[PDB]
DNA sequence: CCTCGTTGCGTTTGTTTGCACGAACCATATGTAAGTATTTCCTTAGATAACAATTGATTGA
DNA sequence: TCAATCAATTGTTATCTAAGGAAATACTTACATATGGTTCGTGCAAACAAACGCAACGAGG
């Protein structure tokens, strides 16, 4: 029967906004919430503001602390990149990109990997410190990992504080954050939970076909199920105008909803609740069987 | 992903429960950008009219 | 061309209790909608144009209003032919003709009928 | 053709391919599910058969699997497991003689690996194959003690061996709790592909 | 319109005026061109036409011609929505029995006919014969002969001989029974018969004869011979993309009824054999039963796949059918969903709706507006506009939502305050934006949670969203009194840093003028945030009414708490802003502001609140590294310490001295003992250690740590966590229980190696599971509870009665578990209460203990006071204000109208995750215990009779009165008392757990409700959780609702006719105004599901548990459903008596009563 | 502008026919036979019906009285 | 006031539509088979708890 | 020495709330005849459509 079929293929752009969500990988979930002008952001004394700010309130209670250590053990990394950075702005040599890109390969307590620099030819050396000058990419084996002690001293190798902790200002006011805070580098994912996919918004649309109701979810342009435990929140409360437009005129009368909408076309915003069309057709089921049921002092 | 300069402090509750708070440069430099190619079919069948 | 008659005959219908992927709760009843429906800015847009056709034809003289509202099914019984109505107008058919031709000309103004062109 | 189509399309066990990442993809590719014609159901599977077991240990990661209705049902294959002829799923070992760790690998199944007592991958060498320490930390039917130097027969071939190929991509994780594991292995399977890989 | 729903049986009669023709083809489409076919399941001229208005056929097409029937086809023009009323029949040319009255166990027709339900089936299946009146010489009516018996006496007997098969046969066994002498011969073998089984069998054979007869009913009707057919519309055949169609299982069903029909109607035409004209029947028996319920036949018959077909019972029953997927639940238009985030800065009235969501969801008022305003000409130019998003159009959506609040809702409503609403602020997005102090409400994290918004429509929705649910109306819990928009985490880590002071801080021991000079200090960078500061400063007393004495001091406070004194209202002291202020500081703080001066002083407090905490824990810098988990330097020496003692105590083993288990357990406890010794050096060195000097040698200070300062405000973690982080993570638990000899002594900071890891994991997947598996049972308890309790409301101002409870405070082992404040505040006194030295009255009858008048019995030291009591209520349908009390989500009494059963219900269900749960489920459904207690039914002397193998046999003898009740007790019950004893009524004879029925049955009603509060309060109070004893009270109540008569005496009830408790009152109430009652009762206890299922609704106990049951015997008893009720007036789509609706169903009432 | 609604429940009380006799008034106000009695600040008619319930100005007995007076005037 | 341009009406000539009517071509419904031929499968898995009814053994009279 | 009362077996009913995922595919009666419905082109009268001619009217002169 089909004749002829076009397929066109979109190409989207989705960028980043407040309601995605991103992730780290120890667990640690998270919605953007706001994105932030770059002189709001924290900045420390080089002025260098933070990409990300994460609750400290969410490590304590969920006991991932990798996330931490990675945060630590991430701004080394880095460190050992802007050292190799500033050691190639300025044309300085082979020889010192050398010795300091294999002094940081050596790193003290003996680790199973050896890497020597003396069989780099000096095009080959030039390579990798360019490769090495955005961060130096450090492995971390599952349970066999880098130690503490690891940590402090490639810390200690580019020239940052072993304690893991900068002083901060405020980028509103320019004021100095009291108690240094916990800055690095984390990595961070950005989640297959886009907000572009997840808003929906109904008003009247198309309606079921045995059930006179609104149909499923953002795919059929569909309602929000008002469930059975929602009618009980109404019914706590005193909302019985609220319970009974929700299940009458915004659902299932099918005569009352087309005289709400003409109502508040022209500003009347007044029901005529009538009886709700699912109920209509559970008397007709019952009536299906050898059962009489009927409404009484019609 | 993408390995960002991330700061741990509370900042005005705009990370409150879980949530993240982030920088126009991050948005600046599409760090976070996504390509999502979709498929559209259009499908002319025969009637009986 | 009956081969793909025969090919086209619709196979045995698909139950509308199949269970979707998911097999929980998504069944294919529940994508299917009432195709026959008006949709309620339809039937509010029929209400607002009989309102706007009663005040456009208000505007009209006695007898090329009645005419008009004749000719169409126009809040009444079926449409009158142009004979029918010369025998309630006792004139010529085609005295009713340029009678209608004329109101309909007048309908066309500009000022007069924005409103309707709006309506379409 | 219609059983071959029935099975290879419309089955249980025959899925849509994640495909929103590389990562995304190699652990859908290994994945076990007891469910499926011939397994059980989500509905009414029972706690125990979800429950993690001493011989997952090598062979089924602890934590890679997915929270909510079918949780232990969905379990993803450690790194170096294997699949006996038979179809019991095999871990790598390295035999152990009186005390020199040998570097022959020997895949033993889950039966097997009661038998003899098997020492951890955190265990020291001199230099020469032999234990540091005269007691070493075994795990023999599923407990674990401390066993002479003069005892053990295997030793683990690695101590990524335990954990998936996702759990194994997350540093740091002696330092994570096990839930926030679970999801953050879970979680990584989810990420985008951005413009510029970093 | 209606006022009651009546149900009963159908006669073929009957079925045939309903329908508007005869299905006589199971054709239903032309397969060429889709019109309907002539007499098939889909038929214009039987079921009405498939176009507005157009004739089949083609030669009727305007509404002119509505109202006739055509000729070349003859079907009616009319609308098309007809097609979903019109309903057909189908002739069945052999009656079948209904599958619901034949299989409902018991068997109606069964139980009728006095006939076991297998004889039956063997008849009806044509497998044996049974006589029906076959002449009274040999054999008898209900006899069942076979086929040998019929063949022997076929020659035997021609004539007066009557047996036949099938379900013909049940018919006319059903249609010559009279019901009145039955029922006359049953009674009389009843009086004239002592045996419980065989009584209790005649009672029930009794009661279906009386309420059949009494009812309009006819036993034949439970035999179909003329079957209903459902409108097409109900069962459509629609057309799929592709040429493909979508059909409903009842299509295939009916076309099997019609074509075994048919074919049966052939085969008597042809005089086919007996062996094939019964198989036939049994054919068309089978298809019937299984488009009725497509069950109770062995197997299912499933369709083109593989799958059963879905029948006519299966679309109402269950949770999938219409009552609980389409008529207590709807989806719903204006309605939309989005992620939520945060936004801070709003106010708590506020919420933040994306534009375009706004814009979606209020495009009729969009257009309402545009029209109104000029803007647009018509409709269709204001959707123009709206769909191109004219720059006016977003000043029109301003305008629009300018004061119409939106109702937000999380997934899971498990209370109340799971719906709020509250105002649009437009936001420039797509995710929406929630005030931080409801999302305890709403259980709501930002990690991903989606809410849906819903649009109020009318006005009095929109006033009803304004004030009832708006969310600076819900500050309080209902379930509790306590306050719910308590700042959370960084709002108490901000105060918490705030107000606690340091030994030497910059501008230490300066004088203020007042807050002003303290926030210049601090802000000018002069002075320290928390320096220890002398400050003139202001409080306000409220002593008397209105007045606020102003009072001047100079305080030694910080500079701190001086800050935040400016954020205070004026009645409030001082003292509350000179603590650490941690999570409970702030949330009593704001208990004491709601308590003292009112609610809008407490909306703005909070926010106040809110922005000062956030805008503090940013200054603070509070972070959290690697260093700020300490681990205690002697974890390495107790470890080695522990380990020692295990190698002794191991060695110990090894000499033949312990056995194994025993060795096990010394070593778990030894383990034990060194964590506990962990922690407390880790907490020692992590709390206090932190040391500086002030112009001094030394001080001590608690410490800055940052973690320390999150767990010790409050905010998040806690000291097992803690522990966990820095000291080692205790002992391990194998899934089964078995406590893992070795413990982990890793800590997170070090790592753990692959074992421990492993260890941990057995158990973080046990409590994910758990957790996945948990809440199932908890929301089925929840539902239980609201089904059992939706039918309650204060619908009086006072009762009157004088009976209540004596509350007490609970003591268990010399300590309080929960003192006598939190147990009667808010509730009315039921009688005067004097101080213990009966002095004076010290509060009068009826008084309601607000926080003053229990302050006050706190004072004069008051152990017990006797408080009105739902249980104990003299309001029949419903119970008065006095009774209930404080209405806890308010401060005022309980208004009338509100729907207490449903608030007490989720109050008691929405905790249930944290909780053990099957004990509650146990006590709200009263079982009984495996092992019950033998308590003592009477009171008298004590002896024992025969202790043969029938068990001895105990005798409790009264002073004066008979003593006829002797008690087969089992020897292998320890008996409490010896046997020459005398004991009390309600006392305990054998020792074991108490089944709540033996309570009521013996001690009384105050007894069961005190056990059942005490019991489940139990669970609760280990568990953490608080819960007001009302709502246990009210479920208490709704289990009490049925009593059994015990003397029927000159009221119109029988003896054992279990009646509805409050119309055995009001009968009592009645026949007091002639002379003689004779009516006494007993006090039934039924579990939740038990007593909600027998309810006087058939509707409410038909939506919610088995519903194939329910129906049944509503329509064999004929029963009519008065709504008055909740459920049932939300099935109907009518306004529940509950709320705003009262006042409507109470008019109602006015109306109908004349 | 409207935060709360507390003096208006306490001038009537009850807080559920505050909602019914404001759902009156704003009805009158909303259809074309009524006129606020508070000055009105750009508020809805609910709102302006719940100011003017604070007030005292509007109860379920002045609306009524007013019907009812409004009744008897249109013999005239 | 007379006279000339615009409109109401009927007339003449010309064109499309609504019914009814063969005609023919395919669609449907129905009938007729005469070596013999004779009782069916197939499916499905690891719940769990509670509650009545029914059927069968034990025991009081 | 029968039957009222325990006891094990059988059958019925129940198990959180939302959002995404689209369904699939074995399992063949044939040739002839009567009839009848559907499609299609036609004719006839009816119903519109164009373009004038005449007379009355009412504005202009
Ligand atoms: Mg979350
Ligand atoms: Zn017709
Ligand atoms: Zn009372």
């Amino acid at each position: 029967g089909v004749l002829k079929i076009v397929k066109v293929y979109l190409a989207v752009k989705r960028r980043i906004q407040p309601g995605d969500k991103m992730a780290g990988r120890h667990g640690n979930k998270g919605v953007i919430s706001k994105i932030n002008p770059i002189e709001d952001m924290p900045y420390d004394e080089n002025g260098t503001p933070v990409d990300i700010v994460l609750n400290p309130l969410g490590v304590p209670s969920r006991m991932n602390i990798g996330q931490i250590l990675e945060t630590h053990l991430g701004m080394a990394a880095k460190g050992i990149g802007d050292k190799i950075n500033a050691m190639l702005k300025q044309q300085q040599e082979v020889a010192k990109l050398r010795e300091f890109i294999q002094r940081a390969y050596d790193l003290g307590a003996d680790v199973r990997q050896k890497v020597d620099l003396s069989t780099f030819s000096d095009e080959e050396v030039m390579r990798l410190a360019e490769n090495l000058r955005k961060g130096m990419p450090i492995a971390t084996p599952v349970f066999d990992g880098a130690k503490e002690a690891e940590i402090k001293e490639l810390l200690k190798l580019g020239d940052l504080p072993t304690s893991g902790q900068i002083r901060l200002y405020d980028g509103r006011t320019g004021e100095q954050f009291e108690r240094p805070v916990t800055v690095g580098y984390m990595y961070m994912l950005k989640l297959n939970h886009l907000v572009d996919d997840k808003m929906h918004a109904r008003s009247t649309g198309s309606y079921s076909l045995v059930t006179q109701q609104p149909l499923g979810g953002k795919a059929q342009f569909g309602g929000q199920r008002f469930g059975e435990m929602e009618v009980w929140a109404l019914e706590a409360y005193g909302a019985a105008y609220t319970l009974q437009e929700m299940l009458t005129v915004k659902s299932d009368d099918v005569n009352g909803r087309t005289k709400m909408y003409k109502n508040i076309v022209d500003g009347n915003h007044q029901m005529e609740p009538g009886m709700p069309e699912s109920f209509n057709v559970l008397l007709k089921e019952i009536r299906s069987l050898g059962i009489n049921i009927e409404l009484e002092d019609e | 992903g993408q390995n960002m300069r991330v700061a741990f402090m509370p900042w005005n509750g705009y990370n409150f429960e879980d949530s993240i708070l982030v920088s126009e440069r991050v948005v600046q430099e599409d760090r976070f950008t996504t390509i999502h190619i979709q498929e559209l079919a259009c499908v002319s069948r025969d009637t009986k009219l | 061309d009956k081969i793909r008659k025969v090919l086209k005959i619709a196979k045995e219908p698909i139950s509308m209790e199949t269970p979707i992927g998911d097999d929980e709760d998504s069944h294919l009843g529940d994508f299917i909608e009432d195709t026959t429906l008006e949709l309620p800015l339809d039937s509010a847009t029929t209400e607002s144009l009989r309102a706007a056709t009663h005040d456009v034809l208000a505007g009209l003289t006695a007898r090329e209003a009645k005419v008009l509202r004749m000719r169409f099914g126009i809040d009444m019984n079926t449409d009158y032919t142009l004979e029918e109505v010369g025998k309630q107008f006792d004139v010529t058919r085609e005295r009713i003709r340029q009678i209608e031709a004329k109101a309909l000309r007048k309908l066309r103004h500009p000022s007069r009928s924005e409103v309707l062109r709006s309506f379409l | 053709s219609a059983a071959v189509k029935e099975f290879f399309g419309s089955s249980q066990l025959s899925q849509f391919m994640d495909q929103n990442n590389p990562l995304s993809e190699i652990t859908h590719k290994r994945r076990i599910s007891a469910l499926g014609p011939g397994g059980l159901t989500r509905e009414r599977a029972g706690f125990e058969v979800r429950d993690v077991h001493p011989t997952h240990y090598g062979r089924v990661c602890p934590i890679e699997t997915p929270e909510g209705p079918n949780i232990g049902l969905i379990n993803s294959l450690s790194v170096y497991a294997q699949t006996n002829e038979y179809g019991f799923l095999e871990t790598p070992y390295r035999k152990v003689t009186d005390g020199v760790v040998t570097d022959e690998i020997h895949y033993l199944s889950a039966i097997e690996e009661g038998n003899y007592v098997i020492a951890q991958a955190n265990s020291n060498l001199d230099e020469e194959g032999h234990f540091v320490e005269d007691l070493v930390t075994c795990r023999s039917k599923g407990e674990s003690s401390l066993f002479s130097r003069d005892q053990v027969d295997y030793m683990d071939v690695s101590t990524q061996q335990v954990v998936s190929v996702g759990a194994s991509l997350i540093p740091f994780l002696e330092h994570d709790d096990a839930n926030r594991a679970l999801m953050g292995a879970n979680m990584q399977r989810q990420a985008v592909p951005t413009l510029r890989a970093d | 319109e209606f006022d009651a729903i009546k149900i009963a049986l159908a006669s073929p009669d009957m079925i045939r005026s309903w329908s508007f023709g005869e299905v006589k083809k199971p054709e239903t489409i032309n397969y060429r061109t889709f019109k309907p076919e002539r007499d098939g399941l889909f038929c214009a001229r039987i079921f009405g036409p498939v176009k507005d208005y157009e004739c089949l056929c083609g030669k009727y097409k305007r509404l002119k011609h509505r109202g006739v029937i055509c000729e070349k086809c003859g079907v009616e023009v009319t609308q098309t929505k007809v097609r979903r009323e019109r309903m057909g029949h189908i002739e069945l040319a052999s009656p079948t029995a209904h599958i619901w009255f034949l299989k409902s166990l018991p068997s109606r027709i069964g139980l009728l006919l006095d006939m076991p339900l297998r004889d039956i089936e063997r008849v009806l299946y044509f497998e044996s014969y049974v006589v029906i009146e076959g002449g009274m010489t040999n054999l008898e009516r209900q006899q069942i002969l076979t086929e040998e018996q019929y063949l022997d006496a076929l020659e035997e007997f021609g004539d007066e001989f009557d047996a036949k098969m099938g379900a013909e046969a049940i018919q006319a066994l059903l249609k010559s029974m009279d019901l009145e002498q039955e029922c006359e011969q049953l009674r009389e073998e009843l009086n004239e018969t002592n045996s419980e089984t065989k009584r209790k069998k005649l009672t029930k054979r009794i009661k279906l004869l009386e309420a059949f007869v009494q009812s309009g009913n006819k036993p034949e009707w439970m035999i179909l011979t003329v079957l209903p057919v459902l409108p097409p519309d109900l069962r459509p055949l629609v057309p799929l993309d592709g040429g493909r169609f979508a059909t409903s299982d009842l299509n295939d069903l009916y076309r099997r009824v019609i074509n075994r029909n048919n074919r049966l109607k052939r085969l008597l035409d042809l005089a086919a054999p007996d062996i094939i004209v019964r198989n036939e029947k049994r054919m068309l028996q089978e298809a019937v039963d299984a488009l009725l319920d497509n069950g109770r036949r062995g197997r299912a018959i499933t369709g083109s796949n593989k799958r059963p077909l879905k029948s006519l019972a299966d679309m109402i029953k269950g949770k999938q059918g219409r009552f609980r997927q389409n008529l207590l639940g709807k989806r719903v238009d204006y309605s939309g969903r989005s992620v939520i985030t945060v936004g801070p800065y709003l106010r708590l009235h506020q919420c933040g709706l994306p534009k375009k969501m706004a814009l979606e969801l209020f495009k009729p008022f969009i257009y309402g507006k545009l029209e109104l305003r000029g803007l647009a000409t018509t409709i269709k130019a204001a959707k123009k506009m709206v769909e191109r998003e004219e720059a006016v159009v977003w000043d029109i959506l301003d305008e629009v939502i300018r004061e119409h609040p939106v109702l937000l809702n999380r997934a899971p409503t498990l209370h109340r305050l799971g719906i709020q609403a509250f105002e649009p602020v437009l936001i420039e997005g797509k995710a929406i934006q929630l005030h931080p102090l409801v999302c305890a409400a709403y259980n709501a994290d930002f990690d991903g949670d989606q809410m849906a918004v819903h649009v109020p429509l009318t006005l009095e929705a929109q006033l009803e969203a304004r004030a009832l649910m708006m969310s600076t109306n819900n500050i309080l819990s209902p379930a509790n009194g306590e306050p719910i928009i308590v700042p959370s985490q960084d709002v108490v880590l901000g105060l918490y840093y705030m107000t606690r002071d340091c030994v030497n801080a910059k501008g230490e021991g300066m004088v203020l003028t007042g807050p002003k000079e303290a926030e210049r200090l601090y802000r000018s960078g002069l002075a320290s945030l928390h320096a220890r500061v002398k400050v003139r400063i202001t409080e306000y007393e409220k002593d008397a009414n209105g007045e606020l004495v102003a009072k001047t001091s100079l305080k030694d406070t910080t500079v701190g708490r001086a800050i935040l004194w400016m954020i205070v209202p004026k009645g409030l002291p001082y003292s509350i802003v000179n603590q650490a202020l941690g999570k409970k500081a702030i949330s009593k703080m704001l208990n004491t502001c709601y308590r003292i001066l009112g609610l809008k002083p407490t909306v703005i407090f909070a926010d106040q609140i809110m922005y000062t905490g956030f805008a503090y824990a940013a200054r603070s810098g509070a972070s959290v590294g690697i260093d700020d988990m300490v681990i205690p330097e002697k974890k390495h020496e107790i470890i080695s310490e522990a380990e020692a003692e295990v190698a002794e105590i191991q060695e110990q083993f090894q000499s033949g001295l312990v056995t194994a288990g025993e060795r096990y357990n010394k070593v778990i406890d030894i383990w034990a003992a060194a964590n506990d010794r962990v922690s407390k050096a880790m907490m020692d060195n992590l709390q206090t250690e932190t040391v500086i000097n002030r112009d001094g040698q030394e001080e001590k200070q608690v410490s800055f740590n940052s973690i320390y300062m999150m767990a010790d405000s409050g905010a998040r973690g806690s000291a097992a966590q803690i522990r966990q982080l820095a000291g080692m993570r205790g002992l391990m638990a194998k899934p089964d229980g078995s406590i893992i000899e070795t413990p982990i002594t890793a800590n997170f900071r070090e790592g753990l190696n692959v074992l421990q890891y492993f260890i941990s994991t057995h158990g973080a997947r046990k409590g994910l599971a758990d957790t996945a598996l948990k809440t199932a049972n908890s929301g089925y308890l929840t539902r239980r509870l609201v089904d059992v309790a939706q039918d309650l409301v204060v619908t009086e101002d006072d009762c009157g009665t004088h009976e209540g409870i004596m509350m007490t405070p609970v003591i268990e082992g010399g300590d309080v578990k929960e003192p006598l404040r939190d147990r009667v505040l808010g509730r009315v006194t039921a009688e005067d209460v004097l101080k213990p030295g009966t002095a004076d009255i010290l509060v009068p009858r009826n008084t309601l203990l607000h926080e003053q008048w229990c302050d006050l019995l706190e004072e004069n030291s008051v152990d017990a006071v006797k408080v009105r009591s739902v249980v104990s209520c003299d309001t029949d349908f419903g119970v008065c204000a006095h009774c209930y009390g404080r209405d806890l989500a308010r401060g005022h009494i309980i208004n009338k109208g509100e729907a207490i059963g449903v608030i007490a219900a989720q109050s008691i269900g929405e905790p249930g995750t944290q909780l053990g749960l099957p004990r509650v489920a146990d006590l709200f459904e009263a079982r009984r215990p495996k092992e019950p207690a033998i308590l003592a039914e009477i009171s008298g002397i004590v002896s024992f009779g025969k202790e043969t193998k029938g068990k001895r046999r105990l005798v409790i003898t009264p002073v004066d009165g008979s003593d006829p009740y002797e008690e087969m007790i089992p020897k292998w019950r320890q008996l409490n008392v010896f046997e020459g004893e005398r004991v009390e009524r309600g006392d305990v004879i054998s020792d074991g757990p108490e089944a709540p029925h033996d309570i009521l049955r013996l001690r009384g009603v105050h007894a069961v409700t005190r056990y059942i509060v005490n019991e489940v309060q139990d669970v609760y109070r280990l568990q953490g959780v608080k819960i007001n004893d009302k709502h246990i009270e009210v479920i208490v109540r709704q289990m009490l609702r049925k009593a059994t008569i015990v003397n029927a005496g000159s009221s119109d009830f029988l003896e054992g006719e279990q009646v509805e408790y409050s119309r055995v009152k009001i009968a009592n109430r009645e026949l007091e105004a002639n002379g003689k009652v004779g009516a006494t009762y007993s006090r039934d206890l039924l579990g939740i599901t038990k007593a909600s299922l027998a309810t006087e609704s058939f509707i409410s106990a038909a939506s919610f548990q088995e519903t194939t049951r329910v129906l049944t015997e509503a329509a064999v008893a004929g029963k009519r459903d008065e709504l008055r009720g909740l459920k049932e007036n939300v099935i109907v789509g009518r306004l529940i008596p509950a709320g705003t609706g009262y006042a409507y169903h109470q008019d109602r009432m006015r109306r109908r009563a004349a | 502008a409207r935060v709360t609604v507390q003096d208006a429940v306490e001038k009537i009380g009850n807080r559920f026919d505050l909602v019914l006799v404001a759902a009156r008034r704003a009805r009158q106000m909303q259809v074309g036979g009524k006129d606020p009695l508070v000055p009105e600040e750009n508020d809805k008619t609910t709102v302006i019906a719940l100011r003017e319930i604070e007030e005292g100005l509007i109860n379920n007995q002045i609306l009524d009285v007013r019907e009812r007076q409004e009744q008897q005037e249109q013999e005239a």
